C-alpha cells in the first residue's frame, strides 16, 4: 500500500501539470469563438439585405 | 515484489536429506490447531517430524538435550550416546542423530 501511493501521488502530480495549461486555453477560446460568432453574424446581414 | 524497485524507478510492469521411512512408521498430518509451535519448525525439519511421529514441542525438547551434551564434551558422542539421551525407540533416536549430523550441528566420535 505504501508502495502505491507514492505512485499514484506521482501520477496526480504530473496531471495537475499538464492540466493547468489546459485551462488557460480554454479561457483564451472562450472568447476568440465570442469574436468568431460576431464577425460571422455580422456579415450575414449583408447578404440578407 | 516491489512495485517501485530500492532505486525508486517503477517497475515497467506497475499495471534435501530424506530419511528412510523408519519401519512400522505411520506418518500423521501436522495441523495447526495440533501443533501449538507449528509456525517456527524449518521446512527441512518439518517433514522430519511427520516422518517420525513426534509433535514439535517434544522435538525442540529433544534438540535442547543433544545439543547440551554434545557443547559439554567438543560436540563429539558416540552413536549409543544419542540413543540412550533420545529415551525412544532405537530407528527414532538413530534417524534423528543422522539429521543432525548431516546438518551439521553435532560430529559423531
Amino acid at each position: 500500500l505504501r508502495e502505491q501511493i507514492l505512485l499514484n501521488g506521482a501520477r496526480k502530480a504530473r496531471l495537475t501539470e499538464l492540466v493547468k495549461e489546459r485551462m488557460a486555453y480554454q479561457e483564451y477560446q472562450t472568447i476568440l469563438e465570442d469574436l468568431d460568432a460576431q464577425v460571422n453574424a455580422a456579415y450575414l446581414k449583408r447578404t440578407r439585405t | 515484489e516491489p512495485i517501485i524497485d530500492a532505486n525508486g524507478f517503477p517497475r515497467p510492469d506497475a499495471n534435501k536429506y530424506v530419511p528412510p521411512p523408519v519401519p512400522g512408521v505411520q506418518p500423521m498430518n501436522l495441523t495447526q490447531d495440533n501443533a501449538p509451535d507449528l509456525h517456527l519448525l524449518t521446512p527441512e525439519e518439518i517433514k522430519l517430524c511427520e516422518t517420525l511421529r513426534i509433535q514439535p514441542k517434544p522435538y525442540i525438547m529433544i534438540k535442547e538435550q543433544i545439543l547440551k551434551e554434545a557443547v559439554k564434551g567438543n560436540g563429539s558422542l558416540k552413536k549409543k550416546q544419542a540413543k540412550e539421551i533420545c529415551r525412544l525407540d532405537s530407528q527414532k533416536g538413530g534417524r534423528i542423530f543422522d539429521f543432525m549430523v548431516n546438518a551439521g550441528w553435532v560430529v559423531k566420535a
